[PDB]
């Protein structure tokens, strides 16, 4: 018939597709490249700027901008290029024909929603749309109405507790630690072993090292004693030019900074202790159920061992008599999209859309009262 | 952001 | 007023839904009425329906009655059936047809020739009058024609269609035998024991008889609709599964079916749940022989028959695959599991490819795919959705083989098509099956009421009477309750997707959405698990408690793709041979199939038959006044009659009116113009034109008025008679006084 | 009624007295009224009798003097023709139809009464000249 688009801006990856699909079919990094060198050959078809996987391929000659930093859109002209690329090139669909559903992290500036709506209605002429909290969608994605969602992608981390479909807006926590800043730390520890990555093209190489080789130690201090006292832990990786690099304690040491942000220099406690401090802000009747369901979402939660490390130290913080249960499906990297896929295909949701009439009547302010 | 941070 | 001394009334009674009573003394506009029976009664109000004047009873037309209400209808059918032994009766357009449970001579070919090419009013109602009046429409209109048959299984529908076909063969072939030979297989696959009835047909069945430009029988196409797939996996108490599984289990001792390792009828989980494997009044062992014989008459090879029984025994074994929940989020199959071992041996699929895919589901993404586990509820749901998917494809394949047998090569110029469909349904407990069956009947009753309204508008133009007096009573609001978005089916499809959806939260969504927003949805006073819908026929109560586990089909493509791989035998991939549909629910597949049906009927101007089953024990030519009142409500005949009670049901030619009511005329009025004479007389007699319309050729009366005329006629006739007899008796007494003098 | 009328009526009354006590039964009262030229309906006769019960109508006896006020009270062409024209339009009436209606409707008479009054007035086809039959019964 007609089917809602569902789009997640994330940071790093964009992932997009149609409502009721099983998984997104547009997936590509939300990255905008411009050529920085002097162009010599006359007539090779050089563009002004490349987007997504095209910029990943040519990135040798490009500066790469990420237009979203910590879930805030910092650069709007380059964001419009990414949406334009998603609808026209990647999904090949005319945006007037389809309601769109868009995803955002909580506790971020309201100008971000005013602008994102103004652009959706006025340039695309999208007939109706909605903006949904990323954490909320992970429960739809996992078949629950109760839990505390710990969600971290690139950029923002946030915890949102939900008890039978009621949010608890006073107990929401947000942290800026996740995903990119892990990489910007890993470059400095690799520099300590005498490899130096100085440019945005090299950053993507480090990000792939992180994705292949990093893992979370169950006990950080014993494993640093192990790596210091042994070779066994040390693993070797091949750069795109066929050089080979060897990485020992650095590989576990990098995702450890999720649990001890002091390494990068933040004040706040790690994700375990903002999770616990989130649950403590909820009234005593429900903690029994929030401890019974903890849902991990987004790709920065996919380091091996992170689920165990969470369950172990929360079982250290919590009262001694309770199930602490961490629920981390292997699908979790896509959960916020799968949850939006479900939400957009409900029937009850069809009243919820902001429709173009109501924006014409009331202007971008309407988003705040209709949307969460 | 606009204040307490670079974005 | 309308009641007097010597008036008669119908009054409700235990033994028969109405009894006749007379007014022992005239009513006065008090709470008390003096009544005479058949004696003593005094009855009150807090009015009784009046009785029709006794010339009009048994007219072989129910709309000609001058009072139209349940006991007049029931009395007409009862007297025609018991006294006349006439079993067919016109009601408006409809042919009401009453199952005698007894043979009759009347179907012979001389009577066919008698009906042949005569219009319905010229001859007394008969099924041939319907077939004939389709045939002449197909010729005259150059438009296809339909016949529609409604009623409980056992009401005769199959035999009514049989004679409707024989009429065509005699006016215009091998089809009649070849089609008749289909019935045992399509019964065996498509009929079920149901709590009220055996052999309830659980699907719509549509035959198309093709004609050349010379309107001689080519051959027949067959189609099916609305199949009740949910029954394959789940039954309420005292129901069976589709017959074929029991006929197959009874066969299990025979030499071929040894290969299947069939057990007994209560060993398999899909047969066991009903409680009631054995129908007394049948033996299933025999019926298999009828089924195989009809297969062979339809040229399904002895190879394919054993294929079919392989697949069915597959399904029965599949249902016994018994997952152990191994974790909250994960389940498995306990090793070397015998039900699955036998299913694979039956099917050729590798044991471990199935054992893996039954318990895991797979996601595809750019550069990436995940196998992931599923919870035991989802495993059981997916298994059952596979069993339903196999069965529905098998049924469509068998129907497409019968169509190979019945097609004939010369192109169809136009066709007459005959629809056997189940009537409106109600039992003490009502569930998703009855919700589907009643929604379908609502769609058909809409299309009927639309067509009857059209025919009224035509007949009104034929007499040049303003349309304005007709109105169209429209069940459309109930359809927009059931099927439209934010409707009961739409919220049911929603509660499948929702996390921790349940019947208890589904009910609360119903009550929130509709409870006082719509006139037709009602909550039962003492319960929060049930809900009520006022259908056209009656108010009906449905339980929420089942619907969600019945509405959930979804099939994991991996398990189909495992079955498609198997090369032990050909039939198995042949079923699948022809992506969104794997994710549709049962309610949505039904709502689609019903649109395919309505798209078919809307093309093709229908004629209607209703079959009613007058007594419960199959006693020949007995009638029971409460059994029939049920089925005449469930067929919507009684609403249709109420709809015609609004409007002008009684229609008289001026000749007939003048002839009947000269006694009311006075000759000072009466003209050489009869029609003006009648106009003048009626203008004297009834003081409202509002109660009747004059037309070109007819007088249209509002419902009561003809009985009022019959009353005043009888009273005047009686007064004149009394004056004659008193005058004669006076003269005879003067003469007897002279005898006394002598 | 004058003395002469009262004497003639008493004489006629006494002719119907089959017991000699100078009385008739209530059930004979209507017959006497009709014998004296009145044409009351059975309903009118029972009404003027005071709606007697079966037992006193058949066995309670009254003399002429008590009967007389009732006769007085009861005593105190185009309609007859139209009444016959109800059953007509060639000026005839079936003998069978008149017989049926007189024996089955209204104050039903016996077949023998109807045969007696109809004797000689119907032709071979079984048709009654109702103007002649009416004049006959009014004579
Ligand atoms: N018009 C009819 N004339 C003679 N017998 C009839 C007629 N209608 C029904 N029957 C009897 O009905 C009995 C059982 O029903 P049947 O006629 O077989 O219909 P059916 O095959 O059961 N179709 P269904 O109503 O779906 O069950 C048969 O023995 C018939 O003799
Ligand atoms: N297998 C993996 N292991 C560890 N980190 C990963 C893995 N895959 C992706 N990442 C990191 O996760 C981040 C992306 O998370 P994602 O949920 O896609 O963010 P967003 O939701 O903002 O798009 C990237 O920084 C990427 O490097
Ligand atoms: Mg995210
Ligand atoms: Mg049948
Ligand atoms: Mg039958």
């Amino acid at each position: 018939e007609t089917t809602a688009l569902v789009c997640d801006n994330g940071s790093g990856l964009v992932k997009a597709g149609f409502a009721g699909d099983d998984a997104p079919r547009a997936v590509f990094p939300s990255i905008v490249g411009r050529p920085r060198h002097q162009g010599v050959m006359v007539g090779m078809g050089q563009k002004d700027s490349y987007v997504g996987d095209e910029a990943q391929s040519k990135r040798g000659i490009l500066t790469l901008k990420y237009p979203i930093e910590h879930g805030i859109i910092t650069n709007w002209d380059d964001m419009e290029k990414i949406w334009h690329h998603t609808f026209y090139n990647e999904l090949r669909v005319a945006p007037e024909e389809h309601p769109t559903l868009l995803t955002e992290a909580p506790l971020n500036p309201k100008a971000n929603r005013e602008k994102m709506t103004q652009i959706m209605f006025e340039t695309f002429n999208v007939p109706a749309m909605y903006v949904a909290i990323q954490a909320v969608l992970s429960l739809y994605a996992s078949g629950r109405t109760t839990g505390i969602v710990l969600d971290s992608g690139d950029g923002v981390t946030h915890n949102v507790p939900i008890y039978e479909g009621y949010a608890l807006p006073h107990a929401i926590m947000r942290l800026d630690l996740a995903g990119r800043d892990l990489t910007d730390y890993l470059m400095k520890i690799l520099t300590e072993r005498g490899y130096s990555f100085v440019t945005t093209a090299e950053r993507e190489i480090v990000r792939d090292i992180k994705e292949k080789l990093c893992y979370v130690a169950l006990d950080f201090e014993n494993e640093m004693a192990t790596a210091a006292s042994s070779s066994s832990l040390e693993k070797s990786y091949e750069l795109p030019d066929g050089q080979v690099i060897t990485i020992g304690n650095e590989r576990f040491r990098c995702p450890e900074t999720l649990f001890q942000p002091s390494f990068i220099g933040m004040e706040s406690a790690g994700i375990h202790e903002t999770t616990y401090n989130s649950i403590m802000k909820c009234d005593i009747d429900i903690r029994k159920d929030l401890y019974a369901n903890n849902v991990m979402s987004g790709g920065t939660t996919m380091y091996p061992g992170i689920a165990d490390r969470m369950q172990k130290e929360i079982t250290a913080l919590a009262p001694s008599t309770m199930k602490i249960k961490i629920i981390a499906p292997p699908e979790r990297k896509y959960s916020v999209w799968i949850g939006g896929s479900i939400l957009a295909s409900l029937s009850t949701f069809q009243q919820m859309w902001i429709t173009k009439q109501e924006y014409d009547e009331a202007g971008p302010s309407i988003v705040h009262r209709k949307c969460f | 952001w606009x204040a307490x941070c670079p974005a | 007023e309308l009641y007097t001394k010597y008036a008669r009334v119908w009054i409700p009674d235990p033994e028969e839904v109405w009894k006749s009573a007379e007014l022992l003394k005239d009513y006065k506009p008090d709470k008390v009425l003096q009544l005479r029976l058949e004696k003593d009664l005094e009855y009150c109000l807090d009015l009784p329906p009046l009785r029709n004047p006794d010339i009009l009873v048994g007219e072989n037309d129910l709309t000609a009655l001058s009072y139209l209400h349940e006991p007049a209808v029931l009395h007409n059918l009862k007297v025609r059936f018991i006294d006349s032994k006439l079993i067919y009766t016109y009601c408006g357009i409809v042919l009401v047809a009453i199952n005698p449970y007894e043979q009759l001579p009347i179907y012979g070919e001389d009577i066919i020739n008698a009906y042949s090419g005569q219009n319905m009013g010229d001859m007394d109602p008969h099924i041939f009058a319907v077939a004939e009046e389709a045939y002449k429409q197909m010729a005259r209109d150059e438009r296809n024609q339909s016949i529609i048959v409604s009623g409980e299984s056992g009401a005769g529908k199959t035999v009514s269609a049989k004679y409707a076909m024989r009429y065509f063969a005699t006016v215009s072939a091998n089809v009649e035998e070849k089609v008749l030979a289909s019935n045992p297989i399509m019964e065996s696959i498509g009929n079920a024991k149901t709590t009220r009835n055996d052999n309830s047909s659980r699907f719509g069945k549509y035959i198309e008889i093709g004609f050349d430009k010379r309107y001689r029988i080519i051959g027949a196409n067959m189609r099916t609709y609305l199949l009740e797939k949910s029954r394959v996996v789940f039954q309420a108490e005292e129901e069976r599964n589709y017959h074929i599984f029991y006929q197959l289990c009874a066969s299990a001792a025979l030499p071929e079916f040894k290969t299947l390792r069939l057990g007994n009828a209560n060993y398999f989980h899909y047969t066991k749940q009903g409680g009631s494997p054995v129908i007394d009044g049948i033996d299933d062992a025999k019926e298999m022989v009828n089924t195989r014989q009809a297969c062979t008459l339809l040229g399904i090879s002895d190879s394919y028959q054993m294929g079919i029984f392989r697949i069915l025994a597959g399904i029965l074994h599949l249902g016994n695959v018994e997952f152990a929940s191994r974790d909250s989020d994960s389940c498995a199959i306990p090793p070397k599991h015998d039900p699955l071992t036998i299913f694979c041996d039956l099917m050729g699929v590798d044991y471990e490819e199935m054992a893996h895919w039954l318990c895991h589901r797979k996601l595809a993404t750019a550069t990436e795919t995940y196998i992931k586990p599923i919870s035991k509820l989802h495993a059981i749901n997916a298994r059952d959705a596979l069993a339903k998917h196999i069965y529905a494809n098998l049924f469509n394949w068998i129907v497409d083989h019968v169509n190979k047998a019945l097609h004939s090569t010369v192109k169809q110029h136009s066709f007459i098509g005959v629809l056997d469909i189940y009537g409106f349904e109600t039992f003490e407990i009502n569930s998703f099956e009855q919700f589907c069956i009643n929604y379908a009947n609502e769609k058909l009753q809409q299309q009927f009421n639309m067509h009857v309204f059209k025919l009224e508008q035509e007949e009104y133009m034929k007499e040049q009477i303003p349309w304005t007096l007709i109105d169209f009573y429209d069940n459309q609001p109930c359809i927009n309750l059931i099927e439209a978005k934010m409707g009961v089916l739409d919220l049911l499809d929603e509660e499948c997707k929702m996390p921790k959806g349940s019947d208890d939260t589904w009910a609360q969504k119903l009550y929130n959405t509709h409870l006082n927003k719509c006139a037709l949805f009602e909550k039962p006073r003492l319960s929060n698990k049930a809900f009520i819908i006022k259908h056209f026929a009656d108010k009906v109560e449905y339980q929420c408690e089942g619907f969600l586990e019945k509405n959930k089909d979804t099939v994991y493509e991996e398990q189909i793709k495992v079955l498609k791989s198997s090369k032990k035998f050909k039939l198995l991939p042949e079923l699948f041979q022809d992506s969104k549909e794997h994710k549709k629910t049962v309610g949505h597949q039904f709502r689609n199939s019903l649109h395919l049906l309505m798209e078919t009927l809307n093309a093709t101007t229908p004629h209607y038959v209703r079959c009613i089953k007058p007594n419960d024990f199959k006693f020949p030519f007995t009638f029971d006044e409460k059994r029939a009142v049920q089925q005449l409500r469930a067929c919507g005949v009684l609403e249709t009659i109420r709809i015609s009670a609004a409007g002008f049901p009684s229609r008289w030619t001026y000749q007939e009116f003048f002839s009947r009511y000269r006694v009311l005329m006075k000759q000072k009025d009466v003209l050489s113009d009869r029609k003006q004479t009648c106009k003048n007389v009626l203008e004297k007699l009834i003081l409202d034109k509002d109660k009747y319309q004059f037309g070109k050729t007819k007088i249209f009366f509002r419902a009561g008025q003809v009985a009022y005329l019959e009353k005043i006629r009888a009273d005047k006739l009686r007064a004149a008679c009394i004056r004659i007899q008193k005058t004669i008796r006076g003269w005879l007494m003067r003469k007897k006084y002279m005898r006394m003098r002598r | 009624f004058n003395k002469d009328q009262l004497e003639e009526f008493k004489e006629a009354f006494e002719l119907f007295d089959r017991v000699g006590d100078g009385k008739i039964l209530y059930s004979q009262c209507g017959d006497v009224m009709r014998a004296l030229g009145q044409n009351p309906t059975n309903a009118e006769v029972l009404k003027v009798l005071g709606n007697p019960k079966s037992d006193e109508l058949k066995s309670r006896r009254v003399d002429f003097e008590t009967f007389l006020p009732m006769l007085q009270a009861v005593a105190k062409y185009e309609d007859y023709l139209e009444g016959f024209r109800v059953f007509d339009g060639n000026g005839k009436v079936m003998g069978a139809e008149l017989r049926h209606v007189l024996t089955t409707l209204g104050e039903k008479m016996t077949e023998e009464e109807v045969e007696t009054v109809l004797a000689g007035h119907e032709d071979s086809n079984g048709c009654i000249n109702y103007e002649a039959f009416l004049k006959h019964i009014l004579s």
